[PDB]
């Protein structure tokens, strides 16, 4: 692509995103909707092989759908309230049909199906925006509406998708299918904390996109896609590696590492509402996400995998470009946790 | 909730027949959700085929929640004890013997008898203290 | 002799007593703000001495 | 000296799946470019 | 909770509210950790980039720590203002709602009759 | 508590900045710097406990134990700088850094005034001791052992976490006086006895209750000789005194529901002693061994009074220096002909004669032998246990009966009978080595001249 | 240092702990009132501005 | 018995097993459209219906 | 709106349309514009909580 | 060949080249430095002193 029609795509995805979280009109909610998907579907088709493609197209369907049901809600609402702000919805049925549609944008458990492939299918740098960027929107509008939601449907697809995250992952000897279904963990534990405290969401939002960042980073920087590949890079890189862990080990809410917060949190929260069952259900699920973390690092780090010849050429090169706010990245993600009490900045 | 309702309304330890019947009815509807989404996710090769997968995952569940209330309903009226944890553990247990007895398998029978028979325990033990599954926000 | 080197080799020698002492203060300073009842339990409470103002610090 | 990973011990993960069984026997790990080649023309 | 709070003006870090309490001391043990934050991210961005991580673009480190240490005290005062608030609603709520807050009637040891159980 | 956590702190940079050669040298005399400064937390008081800030205390109970993790890291750096001198020094460093990481995380976790913090603080320990054990052991089954010490650990301890948080929205505070001072009684209800549950289970599984104990053996055995020192000394300890610190919450639920575990510790001590008669490792043996005592810790803690308390704190004091010792003794003799099974090098009194000595010295500490501190603790705790129900004095007995025959049956096959003709590569023990085994016994039985200062805060 | 000043400062401390502890349990009573009946700065969820209103005369008088 | 295949089998052994066949079930898929759009045709359905959330 | 950036900056983006009992060209009035204005001035500044 | 992989190497002996090696260190100076500084600190001080 030209690098200014790059430019300007990013930009009008960043501006679709932008136009869900300024708008009190649910009209402009679904028109920033609108043009973040058309922009995006551009920069998943960037390499354009036959797996971008279909990447492409399955994003397109799934999100299309999501869309047309959203604006079905929005039209039920103003049927039954003549109302267009973005407020508690006045309806049940449409509040219904307009948490599904927030759920399939999401990708939350049963409609889940398209985050592995879409992440497979294209490249690391898309697979990194799908990921980080894309779930800000939908998340939005649910902490906007949350005061309306059923938690029983809420709760039950975040409960869901962690355990389909937990289980999805530990047959992968993809990255990029490891990261979709530790992201679909990651976004049942946000949702699941919805219903009660919308700070603890954005708290669990910013922590996993620091992670998720920081392990694209880690992993354009490897140039690594299957967890072989990765297995190469401690005979390259190490400290990439070594840093890799302890990012992976904060992924797994290891303490006292930062990925334990958002964790430690919600679970404080959840029990304030007599929730006792569904954190435990969910603080034990999480093991089969640090199972598959743990796999990874001692592929990765902790031991050291058979080589090949050819890696003495690549000892003599080092990398053309270097990926921003990494080093940022990699000590936000790890290290944070003793600066939990400034979570209440996000009240 | 009406599925739930209907065998939740009945007393334990009483009508050991609607009370079954009601386990009957949540496990063959629990089964049929199981057996759509089987079908939708994993397609058979021909109608016949999904229309056998589909009853034998009913019956097996439609089973499984007609022993559980079968067991656990007399097992209460016997013992003259209705809020007793343990005679939803004897249901669940029972319940993991018919699905082992259902896959044909020792290994699974055992390990749904004890995993089941804490589940409807712990489920017991929620009824008499009030636990929330989802609790609605308070705070 | 080869007063550099000994100093640009063992100077790390001088981290830990340093932190130590860094940790006496510290210590210090914690005591500071934890004298709301300083002279005033009903135990140990007395008049201070003539030039005495505080009991401890 | 210290048991490091062999190769028979690193193609553990380089298969399709990290579970193989008979519904994912067809299943090939996906080209290292990730393009696949074109069809019929 | 604090979203629909009256008077809250939109996208305003600290409100000139604010001002009335104590700013965080320069000091500050949260400071210290955001300023040791800068300095380890400095490390890593030497370590990353193959550079010597101890000796390497010292002006490059401690850009690192002041920046950290820059929005790390910013950070503090809106932590710590959001926290007055909260205290602030929370004695304004027990003051309007005096029947939901009874003064509960205090009672010694003497007159309260505590169960003893033996450990025997 | 700043006064020791930053001299450790401060062994980082020292580690990091001082040259390839000096790296044992500096961070050994400097750690035992530190664990010269922490034996002046010893000095405590009758009634109150050591309140330094609102965040740190120290009491009887945990003044022993800070005492030991201090000692215990000098102690590490020796035994390790022998199979780690052909590795790099930057590995050198981490693994250095790995150590001192989880000596910080370890005084923190015993000083931590609130339950959180200790919370924190004790699955902070993990993460070094999963590296060192993963990363720096021999063999392939260190990455099992890995995960097999991660997962029972972490499923013991989420429950807890959530227990915490819910004992805070409930009560207010996790801090330990307050606990203490607003002590209410726990009623009998299924809320309660799960509650109970959740706050036992963590500190179950890591001292750890027979049955719940599968990871010990993979772990101890498999991680290098400083991991094994670190998780047999301290690590179990922390099982211990977690349950000590948080039982005050949980009367009188404990009279009831203690039955079951006092049951498994007591018959599996029994068990575990008797699967060390049969052991064909040696390291295994002596990993096998650590959960008689801690099953004898286990009902100490559970019978909850004076007596179980005094014998259950010397016990972990003495079991954490004998242990350690004995994982010591074994690696001498695996360094030497690179394997673990014990009785491929037999009749080593006559090639190691001062060796053979440490090896009964740590045999008769093993076998608590009197006046030691092993005694005095198994012994308040077998006399507690009588007074509990007097039936406990034949399990006790035998356990003591079977602990001294395979302590002594260990003693022995490796030190005892003729040389293995094969093997001609035992050299003399380096001064090193010896010297380990002089700082690991010494000041156990020096602690026989004041043994109050192990005693525990009910002394 | 003697016993006076460990005994003071452990007053000090259990003091503001205890203190801490009130003001978390008042907290969370204030925090479920609020909630519960929207009478507070808390929960204040929004309703429709009515400056957005227009009062003009319209094209019929009826309305 | 106990500490080599009972206590193996019961806790540890049992779980992972349990969580591989989970694991198997739920990552293998057929990768199609129309499979993945059917469970959510049921997925809407059952939202609208027996769970009880549009009333 | 998530970040009120149109009550921060005054300008006035989508909030014209939010209502019909908002200002509409040629004073043409909503079918609702009473009732709408009657529940608006009822629930104004109250809370939504409150105004249900 | 399997893989191009070293073999394993044969344990050195801090004996042969140094009679007198304490078992600290290869290089003898650092070797017994290292001797001297463990039992002046351990035995001297933290034994003697700590008692
Ligand atoms: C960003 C800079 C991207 C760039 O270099 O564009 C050059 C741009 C496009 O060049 P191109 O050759 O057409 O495209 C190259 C590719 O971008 C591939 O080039 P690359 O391999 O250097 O890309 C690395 C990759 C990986 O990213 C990076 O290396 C940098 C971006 C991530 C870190 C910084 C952003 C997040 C900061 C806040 C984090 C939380 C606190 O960059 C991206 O994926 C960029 C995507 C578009 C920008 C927006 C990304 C947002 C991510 C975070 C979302 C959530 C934020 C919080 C809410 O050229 C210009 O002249 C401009
Ligand atoms: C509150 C506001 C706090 C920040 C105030 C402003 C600070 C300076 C702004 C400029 C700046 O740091 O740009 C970083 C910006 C970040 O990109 P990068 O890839 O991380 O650059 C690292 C290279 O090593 C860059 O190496 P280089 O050799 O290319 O350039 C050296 C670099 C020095 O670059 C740095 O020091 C890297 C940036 C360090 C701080 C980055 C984050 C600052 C904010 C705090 C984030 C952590 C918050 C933690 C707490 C969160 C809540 C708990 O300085 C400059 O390029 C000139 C700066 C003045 C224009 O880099 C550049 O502008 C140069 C490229
Ligand atoms: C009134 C009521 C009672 C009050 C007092 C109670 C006292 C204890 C009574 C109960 C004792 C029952 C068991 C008696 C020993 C049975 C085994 C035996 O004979 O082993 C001999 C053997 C050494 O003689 P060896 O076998 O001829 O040496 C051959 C060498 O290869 C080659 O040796 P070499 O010819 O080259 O000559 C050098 C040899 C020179 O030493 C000897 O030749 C033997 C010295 C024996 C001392 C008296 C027996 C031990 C009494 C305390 C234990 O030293 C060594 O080899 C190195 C030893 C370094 C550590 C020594 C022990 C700690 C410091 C001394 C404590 C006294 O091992 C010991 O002496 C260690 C005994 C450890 C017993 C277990 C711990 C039980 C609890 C003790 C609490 C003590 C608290 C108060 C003292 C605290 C000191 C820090
Ligand atoms: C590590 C521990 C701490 C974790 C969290 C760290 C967060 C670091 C970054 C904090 C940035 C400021 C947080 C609040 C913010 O974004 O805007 C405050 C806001 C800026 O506008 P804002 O409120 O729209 O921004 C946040 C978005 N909501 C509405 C969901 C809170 O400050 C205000 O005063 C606006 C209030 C009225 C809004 C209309
Ligand atoms: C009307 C319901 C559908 C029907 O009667 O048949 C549809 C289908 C036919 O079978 P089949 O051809 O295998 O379907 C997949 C083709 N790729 O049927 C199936 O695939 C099986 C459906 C079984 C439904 C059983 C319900 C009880
Ligand atoms: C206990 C009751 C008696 C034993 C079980 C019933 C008898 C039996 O046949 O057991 C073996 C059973 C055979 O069935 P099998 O062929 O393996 O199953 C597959 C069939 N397609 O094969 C099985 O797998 C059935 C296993 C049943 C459960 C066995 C429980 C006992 C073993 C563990 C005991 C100790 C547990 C720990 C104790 C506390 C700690 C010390
Ligand atoms: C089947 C399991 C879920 C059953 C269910 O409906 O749970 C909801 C329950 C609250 O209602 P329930 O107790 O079922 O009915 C009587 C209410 N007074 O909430 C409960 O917590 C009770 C049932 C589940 C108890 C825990 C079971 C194990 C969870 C892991
Ligand atoms: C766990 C620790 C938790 C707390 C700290 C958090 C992490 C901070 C460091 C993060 C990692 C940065 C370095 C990454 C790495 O692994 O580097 C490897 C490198 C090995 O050596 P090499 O690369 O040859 O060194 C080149 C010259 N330095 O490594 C090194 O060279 C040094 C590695 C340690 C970093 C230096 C530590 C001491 C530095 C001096 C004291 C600094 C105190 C702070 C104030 C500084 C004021 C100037
Ligand atoms: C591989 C396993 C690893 C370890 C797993 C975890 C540990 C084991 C399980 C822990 C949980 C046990 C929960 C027990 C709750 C008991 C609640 C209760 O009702 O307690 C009170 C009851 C009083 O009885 P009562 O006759 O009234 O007393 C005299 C006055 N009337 O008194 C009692 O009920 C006392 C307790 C009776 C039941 C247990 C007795 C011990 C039997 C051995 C248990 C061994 C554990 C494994 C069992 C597998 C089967």
């Amino acid at each position: 692509m030209n690098p200014i029609i790059y430019t300007t795509l990013i930009m009008t995805v960043m501006s679709g995103t932008m136009l869900v979280m300024i708008s009190s009109h649910w009209l402009l909610i679904w028109i920033g909707f609108e043009m973040n998907l058309l922009a995006m579907i551009p920069v998943l088709m960037k390499n354009f092989n036959p797996r971008a493609t279909e990447a492409a197209t399955k994003y397109f369907l799934t999100q299309a759908t999501a869309s047309m049901m959203l604006m079905m809600a929005i039209i039920i609402n103003l049927l039954y309230s003549g109302q267009w702000t973005i407020t508690k919805m006045f309806n049940p049925v449409a509040m219904t049909m307009m948490t599904m549609a927030l759920a399939m944008k999401l990708g939350l458990s049963p409609f889940h199906f398209w985050v592995p492939e879409v992440t497979q299918g294209i490249s690391l740098q898309a697979g990194l925006l799908l990921l980080t960027w894309q779930k800000l929107a939908p998340l939005s509008v649910l902490c906007q509406i949350s005061q309306s939601i059923n938690p029983n449907l809420m709760l039950t697809m975040a409960m869901l998708s962690i355990l389909i995250g937990g289980w999805g992952g530990l047959n992968q000897t993809q990255l990029r299918k490891i990261m979709a279904y530790s992201s679909i963990a990651h976004m049942g534990w946000m949702t699941a904390v919805l219903p009660y405290n919308t700070t603890m969401t954005i708290l669990n939002l910013l922590i996993y996109i620091t992670m998720t960042l920081a392990m694209f980073m880690l992993l354009i920087h490897s140039s690594a896609t299957t967890t072989l590949s990765l297995s190469h890079t401690w005979n390259k890189m190490p400290v990439i590696t070594s840093l890799m862990m302890v990012t992976l080990l904060s992924m797994g809410g290891l303490p006292p590492l930062s990925g334990f917060m958002p964790k430690w949190m919600i679970i404080q929260e959840m029990t304030k509402n007599e929730s006792i069952i569904m954190p435990t259900l969910m603080a034990m699920t999480a093991l089969l996400n640090l199972y598959f973390y743990m796999r990874l690092a001692y592929s990765s780090s902790l031991t050291m995998f058979p080589s090949t010849n050819n890696m003495k050429m690549k000892w003599q090169f080092e990398h053309t470009k270097q990926m921003k706010l990494l080093p940022t990245m990699i000590v936000l993600s790890t290290l944070v946790l003793p600066m939990t009490p400034a979570l209440s900045s996000l009240n | 909730k009406t599925l739930l309702h209907k065998y939740s309304d009945i007393p334990e330890g009483t009508e050991c027949h609607r009370k079954a019947y009601a386990s009957t009815s949540i496990g063959g509807a629990t089964g049929l959700i199981v057996s759509a989404y089987s079908i939708a996710l994993k397609p058979p090769a021909s109608f016949l085929e999904g229309v056998a997968r589909t009853g034998r995952y009913t019956f097996t569940s439609a089973a499984i929640g007609a022993i559980f209330g079968l067991t656990s309903c007399i097992s209460a009226q016997v013992r003259e004890k209705p809020d007793d944890p343990l005679n939803y553990f004897i249901g669940g247990c029972a319940g993991g013997l018919t699905l082992g007895a259902r896959t044909r398998s020792y290994g699974i029978g055992a390990a749904a008898c004890a995993y089941m028979g804490l589940t409807a325990a712990l489920v017991k033990m929620g009824q008499l203290e009030g636990w929330q599954v989802f609790a609605e926000p308070k705070v | 002799m080869n007063v550099l080197q000994i100093v640009r080799d063992h100077w790390v020698h001088i981290l830990v007593p340093v932190g130590f002492v860094f940790g006496c203060y510290l210590d210090r300073r914690s005591d500071e703000k934890l004298t709301a009842f300083r002279n005033k339990s009903l135990l140990f409470k007395r008049e201070l001495r003539p030039n005495e103002e505080v009991t401890w610090k | 000296r210290q048991w490091q990973p062999d190769v028979e011990w690193a193609e553990q993960f380089g298969g399709a799946v990290m579970y193989p069984t008979k519904e994912t026997a067809h299943w090939k790990p996906p080209p290292w470019n990730d393009v696949d080649p074109p069809k019929d023309t | 909770m604090m979203s629909g709070r009256p008077g809250r003006v939109p996208l305003q870090f600290l409100p000139n509210e604010a001002r009335s309490l104590p700013p965080p001391k320069l000091t500050d043990p949260r400071l210290v950790y955001m300023g040791f934050l800068g300095y380890c991210s400095g490390l890593i961005d030497n370590a990353i980039r193959r550079r010597p991580v101890v000796s390497a673009g010292l002006h490059r480190q401690l850009l690192y720590v002041t920046s950290f240490v820059f929005f790390g005290y910013y950070l503090l005062k809106r932590q710590d203002y959001m926290y007055a608030l909260r205290d602030h609603d929370m004695f304004a709520y027990v003051k309007s709602h005096p029947e939901d807050f009874p003064e509960k009637d205090k009672k010694t040891y003497g007159e309260i009759l505590e169960e003893f159980h033996p450990v025997r | 508590m700043l006064k020791i956590i930053i001299p450790t702190t401060m062994l980082l940079p020292m580690t990091w900045m001082s040259k390839h050669n000096m790296i044992w040298i500096n961070a050994t005399v400097h750690s035992l710097l530190i664990s010269l400064i922490s034996l002046s937390l010893l000095n405590q008081l009758g009634e109150n406990s050591l309140n330094f800030s609102l965040t740190f205390f120290s009491d009887s109970l945990s003044a022993p134990l800070l005492v030991l993790t201090t000692w215990l890291l000098p102690l590490m750096l020796m035994a390790s700088q022998s199979h780690l001198s052909k590795e790099t020094t930057t590995r050198k460093k981490l693994y250095i850094t790995m150590l001192i990481l989880l000596q910080l995380f370890l005084i923190m976790t015993f000083t931590a005034t609130e339950l959180i913090l200790f919370y924190i603080l004790f699955e902070a320990t993990l993460v070094p001791t999963l590296i060192i054990i993963t990363r720096w052991g021999n063999q392939t089954e260190r990455l099992n052992a890995g995960l097999y010490f991660l997962f029972y650990t972490l499923a013991g301890s989420l429950p807890l976490l959530v227990a915490l948080v819910y004992i805070q929205n409930t009560t207010g505070s996790l801090n330990f006086l307050i606990i203490h001072y607003w002590s209410h009684p726990l009623s009998n209800s299924w809320s309660n006895i799960f509650m109970w549950l959740a706050c036992i289970m963590a500190f179950m599984v890591k001292m750890p209750l027979y049955g719940l104990h599968l990871w010990l053996p993979k772990a101890h055995v498999e991680a290098p000789i400083a991991g094994s020192m670190v998780l047999a000394a301290v690590l179990l300890k922390l099982g211990g005194y977690g349950m000590m610190r948080i039982t005050t919450i949980l009367n009188p639920l404990t009279n009831y529901m203690a039955y079951p575990f006092l049951m498994l510790s007591m018959w599996g001590m029994i068990m575990t002693s008797s699967i060390c008669l049969r052991q064909t490792d040696l390291k295994s043996l002596i990993a096998y061994s650590s959960v008689s005592h801690m099953a004898l810790v286990i009902v100490a803690i559970m019978i909850q009074t004076p007596w179980s308390f005094m014998g259950a704190t010397a016990l972990m004091i003495a079991h954490g220096l004998t242990s350690s010792m004995l994982f010591c003794l074994a690696n001498t003799n695996y360094e030497r002909v690179h394997s673990r099974t014990m009785i491929l090098a037999r009749g080593l009194q006559t090639l190691l004669p001062l060796m053979a000595t440490w090896w009964l010295m740590a045999s008769l500490t093993n076998l608590a032998l009197p006046p030691s501190i092993n005694l005095i603790g198994e012994l308040f705790i077998i006399t507690a246990s009588f007074s509990w129900s007097n039936i406990t004095i034949i399990l006790m007995g035998m356990n003591m009966m079977i602990t001294a025959l395979y302590s002594l049956y260990m003693l022995i096959t490796t030190q005892r009978g003729k040389y293995t003709h094969h093997i001609n590569n035992i050299k003399a023990s380096f001064t090193r080595e010896n010297a380990l085994m002089a700082l690991h016994i010494l000041p156990l039985l020096l602690l026989t001249l004041n043994p109050k200062m192990i005693l525990g805060p009910l002394y | 240092d003697g016993p006076e000043k460990n005994y003071e400062k452990t007053m000090a401390i259990l003091q503001i702990e205890a203190e801490k502890a009130e003001l978390r349990l008042k907290e969370l009573e204030v925090r479920r009132l609020m909630r519960a009946r929207g009478d507070g700065p808390w929960y204040q969820y929004p309703t429709i501005d009515k400056a957005l209103i227009d009062h003009s005369p319209k094209t019929t008088p009826d309305n | 018995l106990l500490d080599l295949i009972w206590l193996e089998t019961i806790l540890p052994k049992t779980t992972s097993f349990i969580q591989m066949k989970m694991s198997i079930m739920v990552s293998n898929q057929k990768g199609l459209i129309k499979l993945y759009f059917l469970s959510f045709l049921i997925t809407i359905m059952i939202s609208m219906t027996l769970f009880n959330y549009h009333e | 709106p998530f970040f009120d950036v149109q009550k921060r900056l005054g300008l006035d983006l989508d909030r014209w349309m939010t209502i019909q009992s908002a200002e509409q060209p040629h004073k043409i009035p909503g079918r609702c514009h009473a009732f709408e204005k009657e529940w608006i001035e009822c629930a104004h500044g109250i809370g939504g909580i409150r105004a249900e | 060949i399997r893989l191009q992989e070293d073999p394993d190497p044969e344990d050195e002996n801090l004996y042969e080249k140094n009679p007198d090696s304490h078992g600290y260190d290869k290089d003898p100076i650092v070797d017994l430095w290292n001797m001297r500084v463990v039992f002046f600190f351990g035995f001297s001080i933290v034994l003697v002193l700590g008692s």
